[PDB]
């Protein structure tokens, strides 16, 4: 009887909610031929109750989600029909005008399905730090990604530039003091190079040490504030060949990073007005800007 | 030729290709969507091969 | 005025929208009535040409 077998898959999948396999139904019904599970099995998925996952070790049924539910006013037809969307998003999240589109049903029914959901809790609304404009709707039980929310200098969808320049200013302190020491021991020039050289996680304890704010900082957050130093032209990064150490950060290889002092001093021409002057297209001899009536001069002249 | 292009190489390693759950929604198609796809040829196709 | 009209009422009869569905507005017949001029208050009078 194709119902009793479909019945019997439909127990099964639910004995075993992460999917069975062909090995597993044959097993636990021997005297059914394969192509009459097959014809059970496609008009399961006919029917839309199973899914189809291609793993490792072969092809797994399971069971479509509907014990959870978020939202029974109504029909689950259209709860699931969301959730399917909102989960294949989950840690990335996905905007309300995005689930409107990929549903096709109106604004307000996705609002009350939204809000069902929410008060079930199956879904939580996140404001999307990337682009403040909607809230992202993601799964309660996935942890928010740092990418699309969230972000050890992200405080409430508000950048903490004191706190990024905090950081810097004390990771540049630390890193001139490690070179002053350096170059004052003057044991040898490789060891007071490798004394000035400062290491990523070495760095990085030395400002959980410190906790100038509450939130944990991460080695991947204190190397990318020293890359944010290098390009500002402050210290210098070199990439040495290390298997293992206190680090163990990148296989094979460790960053180390030193104070340097600039290539050359401020050069001649910013300390002339004129390289200096916004307008300096307009510059002409006889005219309304003149540098025989200029005011940047005059005052750099007066001071 | 796919044939060709997966064996590109002596010795394949275990790919890890798991098929995630690409499972689209069957989002409720419009009246003029669903007419045109019952007036498609695949349709009709179809409909001449399932007997 | 006498069979092309209606036959245009009869092909554009009805108009729904994509949201809010089971809502529609759906057209009987069209009348073009006699002539008459919009001057009096809220009001018809038959006008010559
Ligand atoms: S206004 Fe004077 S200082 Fe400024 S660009 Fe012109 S000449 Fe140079």
């Amino acid at each position: 009887d194709p119902v009793e077998i479909e019945n019997r898959i439909i127990e099964l999948c639910h004995q075993f909610p992460h999917g069975i396999t062909d090995q597993v139904i044959q097993n636990e019904m021997p005297h059914i031929e394969a192509q009459q599970r097959a014809v059970a099995i496609n008009r399961l998925l006919s029917m839309g109750q199973l899914d189809l996952l291609r793993s490792n070790t072969g092809l797994l049924y399971r069971i479509k989600d509907s014990q959870n539910a978020g939202k029974m006013k109504g029909s689950d037809n259209q709860e699931k029909l969301v959730y399917q969307i909102i989960e294949d998003a989950g840690n990335k999240g996905i905007w309300s005008r995005d689930i409107r589109y990929k549903s096709n049903l109106p604004l307000t029914e996705i609002n009350k399905i939204l809000k069902n959901l929410e008060s079930k809790k199956l879904i939580k609304a996140v404001k999307s730090v990337a682009a403040s404009k909607k809230k992202v709707y993601m799964l309660y039980n996935l942890q928010p990604d740092r990418s699309v929310t969230g972000g050890a200098w992200y405080s409430d969808q508000d950048f903490e530039s004191e706190f990024v320049e905090v950081l810097n200013q004390q990771c540049f302190k630390f890193l001139q003091s490690k070179a002053e020491t350096a170059r004052e021991s003057k044991q040898n020039p490789m060891i007071q190079r490798n004394s000035s050289f400062a290491s990523s996680h070495e760095v990085w304890k030395y400002i959980c040490e410190l906790g100038i704010s509450k939130v944990e900082l991460s080695m991947e957050d204190i190397e990318t504030i020293l890359n944010t130093l290098i390009y500002d032209g402050k210290v210098e990064m070199t990439i040495i060949a290390a298997k293992e150490g206190t680090v163990g950060s990148v296989d094979g290889h460790m960053k180390l990073y030193r104070a340097v002092n600039p290539i050359i001093p401020p050069t001649g021409l910013v300390r002339a007005p004129c390289g200096l002057c916004p307008v300096f297209d307009d510059c002409h001899e006889g005219g309304e800007i003149s540098p025989s009536n200029c005011i940047y001069m005059t005052e750099w002249l007066e001071f | 030729e796919a044939a060709n292009e997966a064996g590109d190489s002596s010795q394949d390693e275990a790919e890890d290709d798991v098929k995630q759950i690409t499972v689209r929604f069957s989002r409720p198609e419009s009246e003029q969507a669903r007419q045109r796809r019952v007036q498609s040829y695949e349709f009709l196709q179809k409909k001449h091969a399932e007997e | 005025i006498n069979v092309e009209i209606k036959k245009i009422m009869k092909a554009n009869e009805k108009v729904t929208s994509d949201a809010d569905p089971m809502w529609y507005l759906k057209y009987l017949n069209i009348y073009v009535g006699l002539p008459d001029v919009e001057e009096s208050f809220n009001v018809t009078r038959p006008v010559s040409p």
